[PDB]
């Protein structure tokens, strides 16, 4: 009768409150890119007709799971509507190789989707190591992709890591102000872009995201607060 | 029924010119960007260039600047790419791209498989 | 030699074009010029249905009219009852991408589906997983029960599919189309269907043969929403180019089209009344429109959502309707 | 000595009656506001609408001290008036223990985002203001063994009085409410200010002092009167100097605490 | 690959134009007639009264 009902009811509702407990305390991430790029050595470096792969881990007390796609085919424009409300998108790009306007192409579909205008990416340019071999090599040249190369300086106000060549510091300024020229001309104010370089053995990766996720967790708080 | 037609084409001497002119039918041709796609023998499929609605923007890749220019007619429903100087490395089939949906500011997917919003495509041939 | 078939294929289409073309004498608008309209329409909410964390993707009425099931990306789906508000049933997935859902004709199963390429399927009346459905390359977007023991799928690699439960395996396959397909519907005799594709295009295809009849065409983007006619002579479509449309099954070409000029935004879903003389459509503006089906003119408005309206449904008798948005609420409208 | 303060049964009647059109009107209007034109539900709107509406229980206050001050006689019996002081003081208490919630609550969510979420919620909320109310409304009781009736109503007490009641109330409420709130406020401001200024962030740092500074300048000089004032009236000192500035002092405060009740519905709201 | 997949679209082009066709004229009064004979059975168009109504 009537009161089994809602006795049944209370129950579910009971369960329903624990589970909402411990949804609201983990962070969802989206993980992109493309063959060519180092996307599953970083995915293995996490210590804790398939469609779709999950990994956890954990760092300080605080949960990530992190998702990435398996079985689907070249168009994107309809599940990607699944991922409007994850807290972050890592964007993995290979620095050394060329196919650069692709992923430019890529990114610049990413920041100005309208279901997608309020989320914040964090950049990964890897392969440090072998686009160092290749401009100190000297066999291949830059100029025959991105012309505006040839008149570029590195500012004064850099900061460069203690020990590498002038060019090496100048490709790598001119190869990230690519992306950061994108971030910066539309915007919204109301998402943002990290930038970070990266190889195959670092162990520094894990810090980065809980750095950058607390920061992006403090800026929705002061908009919630209205203080900025 | 969605169509698109493409014409021009054909084989000329390095440093030559040429114009190609694409037709298309059956949606409202004032409400969409334009893209302009290449593919080359043995290679993918790679963007070439970029217009909008009202003709105020423009886009190309760094290896083709200061040579191609593209144009636009919304009364004749007719978009236009002018080559000048070609190089030998521009042999390749071409073809006419618009956005999915009108109104908006992120673009297509460039697709091996069937995008269905591309045209057959013309071949440029650039050799002596 | 390639050419050759190219050029075929353009004199038949143009056959085609001339013979559908030659059959067009009058229009619906000049043959329902002298009918009273239905006036202007209000409608209620009765019910709000609280209880899921995020996003709801889909919804799906029961045959007594009185029961629901819901399916949010937490990762649930939840049962319902809708004169007392009261939760019977909820369900945890083990995949929290869900894109689909379906309630059994005779009330003892449901069904899910999503990013996994699986398509699951649950006994009420025993709750645990009574069987997975495997063989997919692409996310699944749309499903129906036929009976107890078939069912068809739709998928986003291009395919439509029938399967045998019991045993476990894909008994038909509908292929043709070249794009995703995303939306489905079942005749009232049950022995054809309609699909709609990213393609631009819709299909009708035989059961029990598994060759398409017929092929039509007019949208201008992508298609989102597909339904029958009660009648089942004829059926209504919704797009990405901010506009409804109306074809017929016997004339084989398009009868009429549901638009506006201050409407710019996209179709999710639509839906036929009891005798088919309105035609309900849910928008991204963030509410939804009633329309006149025989003359073309906006009757009414549902507002009260605070996101993007994602489904509805009528009930089997027309008491009804039901709605669901990415806020989370479900509302019940009379 | 010697002391002229007649003066304030006139302050107080052309301040307190005009302070009855502001807050009667503001709080009201942030109640309708509050009503529904916002649609948005976290711990500052819980914490806002109970400040809103002890503000207008504390408006709703003010007539009976009007016409007391005006025609300078009680014609309704000791209980009236003696419930009356009692929502004054539990309203004008109920304030500040808010305020410093509120602070309190934007200090846990902007220094430790991770370590937090499971202290900031609805129910929570709800929790503390339960208690803030019961603490608040528990501490008044005593006040009901009083006489008030010197007619006159808390007016010219014996010293009999003062001497061994009033005294212990004035500590324990001093004790209570005013020093660790304030304590309380001033740090969490601080580590705030601190913790955004490491290496646009000009709005950010006017709230705060703007916040601290009215909660200060409203609330500081009335309890060091008050305080001071007590200390005279059980006389232990007799410096006449001392005792005149005291006693003309107080009435010209507490009527900066009693326009705090209109400055709340401007500042905190309509930024 | 493209020789297979144009044969297969010619023959579907062939087997869909050997259909019968009629009139529009004929579908629409068709669809009218539906509408007008089932117009008393629907609550949505035409409401019923509070006691009816299992939502109220
Ligand atoms: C949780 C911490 C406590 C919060 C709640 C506070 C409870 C206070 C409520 C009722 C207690 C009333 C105490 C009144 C103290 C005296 C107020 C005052 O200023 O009196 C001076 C004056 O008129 C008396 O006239 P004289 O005898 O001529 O000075
Ligand atoms: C002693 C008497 C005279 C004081 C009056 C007590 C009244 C005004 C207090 C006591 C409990 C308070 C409620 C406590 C909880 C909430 C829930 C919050 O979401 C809205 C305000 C609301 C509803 C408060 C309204 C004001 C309230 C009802
Ligand atoms: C008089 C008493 C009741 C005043 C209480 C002050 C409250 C606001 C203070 C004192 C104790 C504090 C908590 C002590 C422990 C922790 C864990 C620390 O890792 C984060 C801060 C956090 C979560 C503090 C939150 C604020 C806190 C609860
Ligand atoms: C001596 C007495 C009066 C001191 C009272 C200090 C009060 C103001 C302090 C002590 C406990 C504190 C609370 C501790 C926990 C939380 C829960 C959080 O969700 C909102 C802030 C809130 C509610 C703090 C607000 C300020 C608070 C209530
Ligand atoms: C003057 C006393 C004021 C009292 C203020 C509230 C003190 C009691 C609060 C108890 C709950 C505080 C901790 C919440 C625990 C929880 O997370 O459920």
């Amino acid at each position: 009768e009537d009161k089994a009902a809602v006795e049944r009811s209370k129950m579910i509702e009971k369960q329903l409150q624990k589970d909402k407990q411990v949804y609201r305390r983990t962070l969802r991430l989206l993980l992109l890119g493309a063959d060519n790029s180092g996307k599953s050595t970083i995915v293995k470096q996490m210590r804790i007709t398939s469609g779709i792969f999950e990994t956890k881990f954990q760092v300080d007390k605080v949960n990530f799971h992190m998702f990435d796609v398996g079985a689907q085919r070249d168009e994107r424009r309809k599940w990607i509507q699944c991922f409007n409300d994850v807290t972050a998108i890592i964007f993995v790009v290979d620095s050394s190789d060329n196919r650069l306007q692709e992923a430019l192409n890529d990114f610049k579909s990413i920041w100005n989707n309208r279901w997608l205008r309020t989320i914040s990416v964090i950049l990964f340019l890897n392969k440090q190591d072998l686009l160092a071999e290749k401009v100190l090599a000297g066999k291949s040249k830059i100029e025959d992709y991105f012309p505006e190369f040839a008149r570029y300086t590195t500012p004064e106000d850099a900061t460069p890591e203690p020990g590498e060549d002038p060019r090496v510091t100048r490709a790598k300024y001119f190869i990230r102000k690519e992306f950061v020229d994108i971030s910066t001309a539309s915007g919204d104010g109301r998402h943002i872009c990290y930038p970070h370089f990266t190889c195959s053995v670092d162990t520094e990766n894990a810090r980065r995201i809980f750095n950058d996720c607390k920061d992006i967790i403090l800026q929705m708080n002061l908009r919630e607060y209205n203080l900025v | 029924q969605v169509q698109l037609q493409e014409s021009g084409g054909g084989l000329v001497q390095p440093g030559g010119s040429l114009r190609l002119s694409c037709a298309a039918s059956g949606f409202t041709f004032s409400n969409y960007k334009m893209n302009w796609v290449r593919q080359a023998p043995g290679k993918g499929l790679e963007w070439v260039s970029d217009i909008s609605q009202s003709g105020a923007s423009i886009s190309y890749t760094g290896s083709v600047k200061g040579r191609f220019t593209i144009s636009r007619d919304n009364a004749k429903n007719t978009l236009y790419l002018q080559m000048n100087s070609l190089k030998p490395e521009d042999t390749a089939v071409y073809y006419c791209a618009r956005c999915p949906a009108p109104f908006t500011r992120d673009c297509f997917d460039v697709t091996s498989t069937t995008y269905a919003y591309r045209g057959q495509g013309t071949q440029v041939t650039v050799s002596s | 030699e390639l050419d050759q078939l190219r050029q075929e294929a353009e004199q038949l289409k143009n056959q085609i074009r001339d013979a559908r073309k030659a059959c067009a004498d009058a229009t619906l608008s000049q043959i329902t010029n002298n009918i009273d309209p239905v006036g202007r329409i209000q409608m209620r909410t009765r019910r709000t249905l609280r209880g899921h964390l995020a996003k709801i993707y889909a919804m799906h009425w029961g045959t007594d009219s009185r029961l629901l099931v819901s399916a949010s990306q937490d990762g649930k789906l939840i049962i319902w009852d809708s004169y007392t508000t009261n939760k019977v049933h909820a369900i945890p997935l083990r995949s929290s991408w869900v894109m689909t859902c379906a309630y059994a004709p005779s009330g003892n199963y449901v069904a899910c589906g999503g990013l996994d390429n699986i398509c699951s399927i649950y006994n009420l009346k025993t709750v645990r997983v009574s069987r997975e459905l495997a063989g997919h390359t692409g996310y699944l977007s749309c499903c129906r029960f036929l009976d107890d023991n078939q069912i068809v799928t739709s998928s986003g690699d291009t395919t439509c599919a029938l399967w045998d439960i019991e045993t476990g395996q894909q008994t038909t396959t509908f292929t043709g189309h070249t794009g995703d397909v995303m939306s489905l519907s079942l005749a009232p005799d049950t022995r054809l269907f309609v699909s709609g594709a990213c393609d631009a295009s819709a299909k009708l295809w035989d059961v029990r043969e598994g060759m398409c009849r017929q092929t039509f065409t007019g949208h201008e983007s992508d298609i989102n929403a597909i339904c029958f006619f009660p009648n089942g002579n004829a059926f209504a479509t919704g797009s990405d180019d901010a506009t409804c449309r109306l074809f017929d099954l016997r004339a084989d070409q398009e009868l009429m089209t549901y638009s506006h000029d201050n409407i710019i935004c996209g179709i999710t879903s639509v839906s036929f009344s009891k005798s088919g003389r309105l035609l309900l459509a849910g928008y991204d503006d963030f509410n939804c429109n009633v329309w006149d089906a025989l003359k073309a003119d906006r009757a009414g408005v549902l507002a009260g959502h605070d996101n993007r309206v994602s489904c509805l449904g009528v009930t089997d008798d027309g008491m009804a309707v039901a709605t669901g948005s990415w806020d989370s609420f479900l509302k019940i409208w009379n | 000595c010697f002391y002229n303060d007649s003066f304030k049964y006139t302050l107080y009647g052309c301040m307190f009656s005009m302070v009855f059109v502001l807050g009667l009107i503001s709080n009201c209007v942030a109640i309708y506001i509050f009503a529904c034109v916002l649609k948005v539900r976290n711990e500052t709107t819980t914490y806002m609408i109970n400040l809103a509406m002890s503000d207008l229980l504390f408006v709703f206050t003010l007539p009976f001290r009007i016409f007391y001050f005006t025609t300078r006689n009680w014609p309704f019996g000791d209980l009236l008036c003696k419930i009356s002081v009692m929502l004054f003081y539990t309203n004008m208490y109920g304030s500040i223990l808010f305020l410093t919630c509120i602070s309190v609550d934007r200090f846990l969510a902007i220094v430790y985002p991770f370590k937090s979420k499971t202290l900031r919620t609805k129910r929570n909320a709800k929790i503390v203001c339960t208690g803030v109310w019961l603490t608040v409304i528990g501490g008044s009781a005593p006040a009901v063994f009083v006489q008030s009736t010197h007619r006159a109503c808390f007016e010219n007490f014996p010293e009999a009085t003062w001497k061994t009641y009033l005294s212990r109330i004035v500590i324990f409420i001093e004790i209570v409410g005013f020093f660790i709130p304030l304590i309380l406020n001033v740090t969490c401001s601080s580590m705030v200010l601190k913790t955004l200024t490491k290496p646009n962030k000009t709005k950010v740092l006017k709230m705060i002092f703007v916040h601290l500074i009215i909660f200060c300048f409203c609330f500081v000089p009335y309890n060091i009167n008050l305080i001071l004032y007590s200390l005279v009236r059980t006389q232990t000192f007799v410096n006449c100097s001392v005792v005149a500035a005291v006693r003309t002092m107080y009435p010209i405060t507490l009527c900066i605490a009693v326009s705090n009740c209109c400055f709340d519905p401007i500042v905190y709201y309509f930024t | 690959a493209s020789i297979a997949q144009a044969r297969k679209l010619v023959e579907q082009l062939k087997m869909e134009a050997n259909i019968d066709r009629i009139k529009v004229s004929k579908a629409a009064a068709d669809l009218m007639a539906y509408c007008e004979a089932h117009a008393k059975e629907d609550p949505l168009l035409t409401p019923v009264p509070a006691s009816e109504n299992p939502f109220r």
